[PDB]
């Protein structure tokens, strides 16, 4: 016998949180579908933006990196539901 | 290989009924019958065409 | 090794033992052999399997049929089974 | 430890009916077909049994 | 000191017979070490390669896994997992990829399940599993019908293929 | 097969034919010249190497092989047969015992079987088995399988008359490296691995010997008892289905013979062609080749069978 | 005696081992489907015999006199595991306990000589003395060792650890860290050594091929060598073996 970590929370319960993981997977072609056609017309619409501060950009950036949601994210929390 | 540890038809017309019953889908969704009758309608059918010659003994 | 309620599907393989003319009237409960408590016919009793076989989405060897003999019986199988 | 090799299967159990150019009568003939190829050609007969 | 020395059991007495379901729904019994792992009795049994899939964590694609049915009353033998850990970013990518809509409440997966006395004429159930795709290699096209074993594959895991 | 116009490369791999074309001829010339000057350059290697300078020869075949006729003492178990005449006039032997087995029998190569040994149909002597008759003879049953690195010796009989022959009787299982000396073998029975079996030891039929046991001499040991330990002791009776277990190996060991039997005996330009077999078969597993859509390839042999 | 549904196909010429002149036994061979499996760096000597479903892992060592015959059952030899002189390893088709019937043998395991395997389970880090049997069905757990003349009889275990000697073999004593840690893997080392020695001064195709090549060019010479298409007379025989067969009335 060795010393071990000790792990939180009970094994069965453990079990079913990481069982919300099954669920019916979508083909990943409808999301990349989608992102190459608004990451072009997205692309042209860029050259025409206005030049922004890089103080603004880096927060922008850092904006949306806290505001990206991870797909398995929403995959273990969606419900069909209202 | 070895150790002292290692080693220590009446009913034909059963097993007919039992093919029948087991048919039964295929005949319906074949025949086009699953509207108009049920499986356990026509699984009923069958027990009297089975019933009719109880009385023969002879192998 | 029951892998669903055993009063569900005793009270499920009872209705369906019920819908039998006979195996009925003073006494339908566990403890009770088809052919000698029931007054069911051998065909009976497989067409009952096979009614079971419907309502619990899971089939019976013939094996196994010539080794059920109770209604305790049907219920343990059905219990011991993973698919039920 | 060499390998095993698979074969493919024959469906299209056709059923040639009572048909005007072949030999006079009634011909009833089910034929089970690989594709384009025959199988196992059963003839059934008793249509003329008088 | 020098306390009573135990002789070992023989296999035959720590030998538990595990009653199987596979996919065709034919019922087997697999003779098992007490000791083992439930993926490894599974696998030195003879069942065929398309019955298992790498366990898929970083460092133990090595590992075959299975997705089994497991009664109630063995549910307390399943080792427990921490979240926070990447052992349980194995098992919900196992979740994820391979078993999706066929999961049921009894579904686990065979490494965290170890076979002991108690464990005896348990029976199990091959869990239902969506086509997978690792390696050209290593994949499941979802036809159970090559004839092979597992035990005969001496390819320890996925890798480039 | 579908096919005539096959490379004779192709056909015959082991050795091509004549060369025919100027190209050939001025190859095989060339060819020559490469041979004589490397057997040169092997040569001089082969004096800076030393002593013996790593020489390669073929070995006899001992699987068959002669001892040296007794006028005296005849041949009891084995065959007789005369020796050449220039070796009759080199060495002086008119005759020479020789071995006798049936067609079914296989001996492997590796196995040394000599001069007064009879080996009944479906037996099998297997790998690195030493079967020495020099002194006096030895006599093996049908469907007897002596194992791999098993010695079985005899002795000679000697001023008291004790007999110092080996028969081994039908249906014996003899387990690897097992050494068995001028003893005697009932039907039905299994030797055990690594199991010693001296001087005058009888065992009688439907016994099991153990693994790693040995059987003191002069020792019977009797029917359906199973004897194991350095000093061969009782354990217990051998129970009605362990018989059957000893059936069950004499036929199961009489098909692995037939087996390698079938595949040492193959001719080596046969085995040449059967590794260029497995070698196109693996070639050809690929089925998007473009040959693939021209033909369909017999199994066995992969040649073309039929078009696709 | 001709197996016509061989792998390879049936046998055209099957030459009878009193007409054999020379020795053509060979060290790795084919028994019908069963193919042995070797690494580059597995040495097996020229004495020894490989043959069935054997699967030989990198740095495995077959030396003088052993036999590895996989007809039965597979045979599996982890890394670093050297088989000693006139060692036997077999598999069963069976076993007595109802487990696998194949011999596993786990890496840096040295099987000393004259030791016979049997459809065995052993462990990392094993040694079986000389003369010891390991019969069907037996498991060695890792860090173990069976002292010579040894027998361990079906169905029974060897726990890790610990010394075992008798032949109802018994247990002896624990080994120590020392030996369990460093000699058992020093003994395989060592044995790899030897074996890569004996590897580096072997030739790919040694000088012995030319005795009877000098017999094959006597024959062609004098005009009685035959050139025989083995490929065409295997497809005929398999034919006419399946005519025959459909013929028959019994
Ligand atoms: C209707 C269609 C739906 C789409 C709508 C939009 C359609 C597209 C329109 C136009 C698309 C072009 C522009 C979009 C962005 C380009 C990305 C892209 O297209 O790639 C294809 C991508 C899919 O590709 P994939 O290969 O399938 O996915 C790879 C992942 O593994 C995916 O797997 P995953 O999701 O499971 O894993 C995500 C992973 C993937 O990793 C990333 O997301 C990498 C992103 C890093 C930044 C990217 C570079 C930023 C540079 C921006 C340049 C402009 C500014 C210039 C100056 C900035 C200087 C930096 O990241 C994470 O794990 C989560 C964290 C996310 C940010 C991580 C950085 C955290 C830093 C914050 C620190 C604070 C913490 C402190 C406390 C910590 C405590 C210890 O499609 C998209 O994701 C588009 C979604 C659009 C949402 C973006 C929201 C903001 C966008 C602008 C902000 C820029 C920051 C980027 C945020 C994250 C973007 C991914
Ligand atoms: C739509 C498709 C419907 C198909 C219809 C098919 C109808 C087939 C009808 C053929 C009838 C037979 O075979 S009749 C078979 C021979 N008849 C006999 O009586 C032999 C022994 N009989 C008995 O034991 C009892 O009468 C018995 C009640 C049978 C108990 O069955 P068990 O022996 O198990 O106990």
């Amino acid at each position: 016998d060795e010393p071990k970590h000790q792990i939180p929370g009970n094994a069965l319960d453990n079990w079913a949180f990481l069982r919300t993981y099954a669920k019916p997977l979508p083909d990943m072609i409808h999301y990349y579908y989608y992102v190459y056609l608004f990451g072009f017309f997205f692309v042209y619409k860029v050259a025409d933006f206005p030049e922004y501060s890089p103080r603004v950009l880096v927060m922008a950036a850092l904006i949306g990196s806290l505001f990206y949601v991870r797909r398995d994210w929403v995959h273990r929390e969606f419900k069909d539901s209202p | 290989m070895t150790s002292r540890f290692a080693y220590v038809t009446c009913q034909k017309a059963r097993n007919l009924y039992l093919e029948a019953c087991r048919c039964l889908p295929f005949i319906h969704r074949l025949h086009k019958l699953e509207e108009i009758t049920s499986l356990k309608e026509m699984r009923l059918i069958i027990k009297d065409k089975f019933r009719v010659n109880s009385p023969v003994t002879d192998s | 090794s029951s892998f669903l309620p055993k009063e569900e599907v005793e009270s499920r393989i009872i209705a369906q033992v019920k819908e039998q003319n006979l195996a009925a009237g003073i006494k339908v409960e566990l403890s009770s052999r088809f052919d000698k408590d029931l007054g069911l016919d051998s065909l009976d009793k497989v067409e009952l399997l096979i009614s079971l076989e419907e309502d619990f989405g899971v089939e019976v060897p013939d094996a196994e049929i010539d080794k059920i003999h109770t209604v305790e019986d049907a219920v343990n199988f059905f219990i011991s089974n993973p698919s039920s | 430890m060499k390998p095993l090799t698979p074969s493919k299967v024959s469906n299209f159990t056709i059923n040639f009916g009572p048909q005007h150019p072949a030999a006079h009568g009634v011909l009833r003939l089910v034929l089970e077909m690989d594709g384009e190829i025959i199988k196992r050609a059963d003839p059934h007969i008793g249509l003329l049994h008088r | 000191d020098h306390d009573h020395y135990t002789p070992p059991k023989t296999v035959f007495e720590d030998t538990i017979t595990i009653n199987v379901l596979d996919y065709d729904g034919k019922k087997h019994a697999v003779k098992a070490l007490i000791g083992t792992p439930l993926n490894k009795a599974l696998v030195e049994y003879g069942f065929s390669s398309t019955y298992f899939f790498p366990n898929m964590g970083y460092y133990t694609q090595h590992i075959s896994d299975a997705h089994v049915f497991i009664p109630e009353e063995y549910w307390k033998y399943v080792e427990n997992v921490d979240l926070k850990t990447d052992d349980a970013e194995a098992i919900k990518l196992m979740f994820k990829l391979v078993v999706q809509d066929y999961q049921r409440e009894t579904s686990f997966f065979a490494s965290y399940l170890t076979l002991n006395k108690e464990m005896d004429n348990m029976t199990i159930g091959f869990g239902p599993i969506k086509p997978w795709h690792i390696t050209p290699k290593w994949s499941f096209n979802g036809h159970h019908n090559v004839k092979d074993r597992m035990f005969d594959r001496l390819e320890t895991g996925p890798f480039i293929e | 097969s579908l096919l005539k116009n096959y490379p004779p490369s192709y056909l015959y791999p082991f050795r091509h034919p004549k060369p025919e074309g100027v190209i050939e001829k001025v190859l095989f010339n060339l060819g020559s010249l490469f041979r004589s000057a490397g057997q040169g350059m092997d040569e001089l290697g082969s004096l800076m190497l030393g002593n013996g300078g790593m020489q390669e020869s073929v070995g006899p075949n001992l699987a068959y092989a002669p001892v040296k006729y007794n006028p005296a003492a005849a041949p009891k178990a084995g065959i007789v047969a005369p020796i050449p005449a220039s070796a009759q006039r080199v060495l002086g032997v008119k005759e020479i015992v020789l071995p006798s087995k049936a067609e079914s029998t296989f001996i492997a190569p590796n196995a040394n079987v000599l001069g007064d040994v009879k080996i009944g149909a479906k037996s099998s002597i297997w790998y690195g088995a030493v079967l020495r008759g020099d002194v006096n003879s030895i006599e093996i049953g049908d469907n007897t399988n002596v194992q791999d690195n098993v010695t079985i010796h005899v002795a000679k009989h000697s001023i008291d008359g004790k007999l110092r022959n080996t028969v081994i009787g039908n249906n014996v299982t003899i387990g690897h490296c097992a050494t068995i000396h001028a003893c005697t073998i009932a039907d039905n029975v299994i030797i055990g691995m690594g199991a010693t079996v001296l001087d005058g030891v009888k065992v009688e039929s439907g016994s099991i010997v153990g693994a790693g046991s040995i059987v003191p001499p002069n020792t019977v040991i009797p029917a359906g008892q199973v004897w194991v330990g350095n000093p061969a002791k009782f354990i217990r009776n051998v129970l009605p289905e362990e018989n059957g277990f000893i059936a069950s190996s004499a036929n199961n060991y009489d098909l692995l013979g037939q087996q390698h039997k079938f595949e040492n005996s193959k001719v080596f330009e046969e085995m040449l062609v059967e590794e260029e077999i497995a070698k196109d078969r693996e070639l050809l597993e690929d089925k998007n080749l473009a040959v693939h859509q021209l033909y369909i390839f017999d199994p066995q042999t992969q040649l073309a069978a039929r078009p696709r | 005696v001709n197996f016509y549904d061989a792998p390879n196909g049936p046998a055209v010429e099957q030459v009878k081992i009193e007409d054999e002149w020379y020795n053509r036994q060979r060290t790795e061979f084919n028994i019908l489907n069963k193919q042995p499996s070797k690494a580059d760096d597995v040495f097996i000597a020229p004495n020894a015999v490989v043959c069935g479903d054997v699967d030989l892992y990198q740095k495995v060592s077959i030396f003088f006199g052993a036999v590895v015959r996989g007809d039965l059952n597979t045979i599996r030899i982890g890394e670093n595991s050297t088989i000693l002189d006139k060692a036997v390893v077999h598999a069963a088709s069976t076993s007595p306990t109802g487990l696998n019937a194949a011999t596993i043998i786990g890496s840096n395991v040295t099987v000393e000589p004259h030791a016979v395997l049997r459809s065995c389970r052993i462990g990392d880090n094993c040694i079986v003395g000389a003369r010891s049997v390991v019969c069907e069905g037996a498991i060695m757990h890792p860090e173990s060792v069976l002292a010579p003349g040894s027998v361990l009889a079906p169905g029974r275990q060897i726990p890790s650890g610990e010394l075992w000697a008798g032949s109802p073999a018994k247990f002896v004593r624990k080994l120590t860290y020392y030996e369990t840690s460093n000699v058992i893997r020093e003994s395989a080392e060592h044995y790899y050594d030897i074996a890569t020695g004996f590897r580096n001064e072997t030739f790919d195709h040694g000088s012995a091929w030319r005795d009877a090549e000098a017999y094959r060019q006597k024959l062609v010479d004098y005009k009685e060598y035959n050139w025989v298409n083995y490929r065409e007379q295997k497809y005929v025989m398999r034919l006419q073996r399946d005519a025959a067969e459909l013929e028959k009335l019994l």
